[PDB]
RNA sequence: GCGUAGAGCAAUGGCGCGGCGUCCGGCGCCGGCGCACCCCCAAACUGCGAAGCGGCAGGGCGCGCGCAGCAGCGUGCGCGCGCACAACUGCGGGCGCCUAGUGGGCCGCCGCUGGUAAGCAGCGCCGGCAAUGAGGACACAACCUCGUGCGCGGGCAAGGGACCCCAGCUGCGCACACAGACGAAGGGCGCGGGCGCGCCCGCCCCGAAAAUGGACGGUGCUCAGCGCAGCCCCGACCCCGCGCACGCACAGCGUGGUAGGAGGGCGCGCCGGCGCCGCAGAAGCGCAUGCGUGCGCAUGCGUGGAGGCACCCGCGGCGCAGAUCUUGGUGGCAG
């Protein structure tokens, strides 16, 4: 029943955070972006200009155009029982660099590194399946300056 | 088996031997029986209980002890009773009510 | 008659029946791109395996 | 007129109060909170007892000047005009609605303001009343006549406080005897350590005792 | 019900090789419950919660009855009813400590109706004669008590029995 | 990524008293104002902020060479060589075409909005009814259990186990009010426990008044009430096992169903054929028997007195309990 201009009901989500307003610092004119690149778009409210939709505003997307001064985005939205592909037009104020494939570039270029390596010598590994947390080890934990403690249920008091 | 089971009693009693405590290694993998029926079930739950092969009450598994599974007992564990067979529950379980996934 | 205005009940248990569908993979497409982009990445495949300064040496001035 | 208070029991809204959104509403007819000797010293009333709600319920204002004037009265026939401070605490914030309607029923149906009601919850000291201690079965009394104009179920407890102060009266007494208190009125402030120095040894010259 | 002495402390790891170990005496149905109330007083007392608690130890405190005599036992407890939560004391005589809380369990249902679940022990010591506090309890602790059985108490199952027959002795 | 619950008065906006003052006014007091503490607060307040959710990632990489009008020293794109299968669990998946019905909903849970409230009205999430039988709820669209072919055997669920009515015994308490069996504020030297005469906890009592005679379902019950423990029992189409039917891509798995769609058959008038039957009795009809899940089919006997059947094909005015259906006949009413 809400009005349904471009930036409805964003009196939280396009704020600033507390003794964090301002411009953007010109530090992240020096952030590289390139396309396959995945990044996040948080909206900078003091940037008026190449502002998205406040719906892709928690997401994260996949660069397929670079632009001058802007980025353009792939973001799935769920339109009934389908995903549709919207492509979103940010300026590089309102995006960061994601992090979701932070620790799996991470692991991949490591491991592909030690998959060339033991290559290289004939050798070859197996499987590097991240494990998960099994089951609890056999624990021994001894009484050697450890003397086991009571806990008592206390009798109800009450202060006033 | 009995020489895994034996090892662990004689860990556990030369641990209160001396002072110690000594619990073992806990098992790689839960027994879980459905207990609730079908119906009523929120679209979470109703999935968990797909992915355990849980589709009817008094119907039972083996899941592994893993750090994935246990949270998803946790999740829809107001459906089902799980626990730790030992030897002789896992042994009972197959060879009288064992078949075949061909 | 004064009746419903409106829920959404039933809708997502509608929705799931044939599943939330993926976005369909297709070619890739130059929708969207940059054209200053897209205009040399074009030349640059025109004149993949012979050179630029070999294709206008056979083909004339290729504007 | 007024509607019974059967009718504006409990909490059912959110809280609504007399802002630039809700105009209109009329002064509350609880007009005073503060009873007895308001200006008398931290130090002259060291019990404290308080009537406590054991209802989630919204108390009117007009019951809480009923019971304003049961408890007043019961306080200077007994006790005396002198020997009290009776402090209500809740007030009547949140305002209550009436639809009233040719008869239009249920079109339209936002009503208009009113009354006024204070929102209280478990364990929320409704009064509170600062005596000396002789006055102890006085002021129970009186809170129990107070009690009689309230929905629901109070509860009088004496607590262990030093009157309006949050600090016990063993701990009060104590801190009291160190210096260590400059008193606000009703309400104390404890000396710490934290000022610069010249600062703090005029926190001691202004201190209680 | 059982009593448990159940023996726990927070998991191992490589920055607190050796934690402290904790135990409690519960009164419980099973070992189940029995956990549930150890990892309630570890998440209530401390802030160690039940995913990183290991029990090291269960095990069932039972008394010897060799020749099974009566001793008196004075139980405090905290039972919850529906209005708050309040402290009692309640004394018992009876063969061993698991029937002794089973005649308090019986009892605060019977007089109080607190379920099993609303009532937690405080302590329960085994008491002297001279110790008790309940008249009650002490009358039978003098030597030679008696008293009759007024009840009548049938002698079989029986549907209809002509009117010559002893049902009662 | 969020800004809800909570929390907070610190900014915005309220609330309220004291305290303080080389502040102002009036006559030390009173009133203003200022400051500091504090108080009550906020759906349209927020220095904080959960539970809970949302997005995304968990696979291709490494190297080399070509290309560009882009760029000014990169970025893309071609091509080659080499490396390589990436948490857990489950499991076949993707896409297209045509078309129906639907577009009055309702209920429960949790979370809400309006309203004095409503079996009221309006939302969110999930589940249900609708379209979901069966068991238990005395009966009872929605509650609880739980799904559902046709049977047999077992074991149970919810719920129960005085008699109706399948199934109960052993112990420990408590209560007396035509109570249990609708209820408030406020009460009770009523009884039972507990704490320090006052409190607290159970049961009971008073408050407690409606109109056909009457409803813990009934009988009734004062150990059939209110509590507990132990062992046991009863109880669904659930679960298990077996057998059969049907469906499936068929060493097996599956089985409810309105609107609706689909498939395969049964039946009717006639057609092109093809096998036949009939005055030694055809169709039709009546009563039987049999077959068949069922639509229906076959026979026997009686009647009937001249046609008919089966199958394959083809055409269709092709199947009735309803339409204040149409037409005809006949009842009850009613001697
Ligand atoms: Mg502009
Ligand atoms: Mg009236
Ligand atoms: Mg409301
Ligand atoms: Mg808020
Ligand atoms: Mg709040
Ligand atoms: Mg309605
Ligand atoms: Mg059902
Ligand atoms: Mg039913
Ligand atoms: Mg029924
Ligand atoms: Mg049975
Ligand atoms: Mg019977
Ligand atoms: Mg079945
Ligand atoms: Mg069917
Ligand atoms: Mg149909
Ligand atoms: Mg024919
Ligand atoms: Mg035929
Ligand atoms: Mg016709
Ligand atoms: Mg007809
Ligand atoms: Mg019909
Ligand atoms: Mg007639």
């Amino acid at each position: 029943m809400r009005s349904n201009g471009y930036r409805r009901g964003t009196r939280h989500r396009f704020s600033q955070a507390f003794r964090k307003h301002g411009m953007p610092k010109p530090s992240i004119l020096t952030r590289v972006f390139k396309k396959g690149q995945y990044v996040d778009v948080v909206v900078n409210p003091a940037i008026h200009k190449g502002m998205p939709h406040k719906f892709f505003h928690g997401r994260t997307g996949k660069i397929f155009n670079i632009d001058k001064r802007s980025i353009g985005i792939l973001m799935n939205k769920r339109c009934g029982p389908r995903y549709v592909e919207k492509m979103v037009i940010a300026r590089v104020e309102h995006v960061r660099p994601s992090r979701c494939n932070e620790e799996y570039i991470k692991r991949r270029t490591e491991n592909d590194r030690l998959r060339r390596e033991a290559a290289a010598r004939g050798e070859k590994l197996g499987s590097l399946k991240r494990k998960p947390g099994g089951p609890r080890g056999a624990v021994l934990i001894s009484t050697e300056n450890n003397t086991p403690i009571e806990i008592r249920n206390e009798p109800y008091f009450e202060v006033y | 088996y009995k020489e895994h089971m034996k090892k662990e009693e004689d860990a556990r009693r030369e641990a209160e031997a001396r002072g110690a405590f000594y619990v073992p290694k806990e098992p790689e993998f839960y027994v879980v029986v459905r207990i609730r029926g079908i119906h009523k079930v929120p679209p979470r739950e109703r999935k968990i209980l797909e992915l355990i092969r849980l589709k009817k009450p008094n119907h039972a598994v083996f899941v592994r002890n893993n750090a994935p599974m246990r949270a998803m007992l946790h999740k829809v564990r107001a459906y089902i009773a799980f626990g730790f067979a030992d030897i002789h529950l896992l042994r009972t379980l197959v060879y009288k009510r064992g078949m075949a996934k061909v | 008659a004064k009746r419903k205005n409106h829920t959404n009940h039933n809708q997502n248990r509608k929705n799931h029946r044939n599943g939330i569908k993926k976005v369909k993979k297709s070619a890739p497409s130059f929708r969207g791109l940059n054209h200053k982009y897209l205009r040399n990445m074009l030349y640059s495949r025109k004149y993949n395996n012979i050179g630029r300064a070999a294709y206008e040496a056979e083909h004339g001035p290729q504007q | 007129g007024r509607r019974p208070a059967r009718c504006y029991r409990y909490c059912k809204n959110k809280p609504y109060p007399k802002s630039r959104f809700c105009r209109g509403v009329p002064d509350p007819k609880l007009a005073i909170y503060d009873l007895g000797r308001k200006r008398a010293r931290v130090t002259e009333f060291p019990l404290s007892v308080h009537l406590v709600s054991n209802e989630r319920e919204q108390l009117s204002a007009e019951a809480l000047e009923a019971a304003r004037i049961a408890a007043n009265r019961y306080m200077i026939k007994h006790a005396g005009k002198d020997n009290f401070h009776m402090r209500i605490r809740v007030h009547p914030l949140h305002v209550i609605r009436i639809n009233k309607m040719l008869q239009t029923g249920m079109r339209g149906s936002f009503g208009k303001p009113y009354g006024r009601v204070a929102r209280v919850d478990f364990g929320q000291e409704i009064l509170s009343i600062r005596t000396k201690d002789a006055f102890k079965a006085v002021a129970c009394e009186a809170l129990r006549r107070a009690k009689a104009k309230f929905p629901g179920h109070q509860q009088i407890k004496v607590s262990c406080a030093f009157g309006f102060t949050g600090i016990s009266r063993e701990e009060f007494e104590r801190l009291r005897k160190e210096g260590k208190l400059i008193s606000q009125g009703s309400h104390v402030t404890i000396i710490k350590e934290k000022g610069s120095i010249v600062g703090y040894k005029e926190k001691l010259s202004k201190a209680i005792q | 019900i059982k009593e448990y002495r159940i023996y726990g402390s927070k998991m191992p790891t490589e920055q607190e090789v050796a934690p402290q170990i904790f135990f409690h005496n519960v009164f419980a149905k099973n070992e189940i419950v029995a956990r549930s109330r150890f990892n309630n007083l570890m998440k209530t007392k401390y802030k160690i919660k039940s995913g990183k608690i290991v029990i090291l130890k269960i095990e069932e405190l039972v008394e010897d009855l060799k020749d099974m005599k009566i001793k008196n036992y004075g139980i405090q407890l905290v039972y919850r009813s529906k209005k708050g939560i309040h402290n009692m004391y309640k004394e018992f005589r009876s063969i061993s400590r698991c029937k002794a809380v089973e005649m308090l369990f019986n009892d605060m249902a019977g007089r109080h109706k607190a379920k099993r679940d609303d009532i937690k022990i405080v302590s329960l010591k085994e008491l002297r004669s001279e110790d008790l506090r309940r008249d009650r309890v002490i009358q039978f602790t003098k030597d030679d008590v008696m008293y009759p059985v007024f009840k009548k108490v049938l002698n079989s199952k029986y549907d209809f029995v002509l009117k010559g027959t002893n049902i009662f002795n």
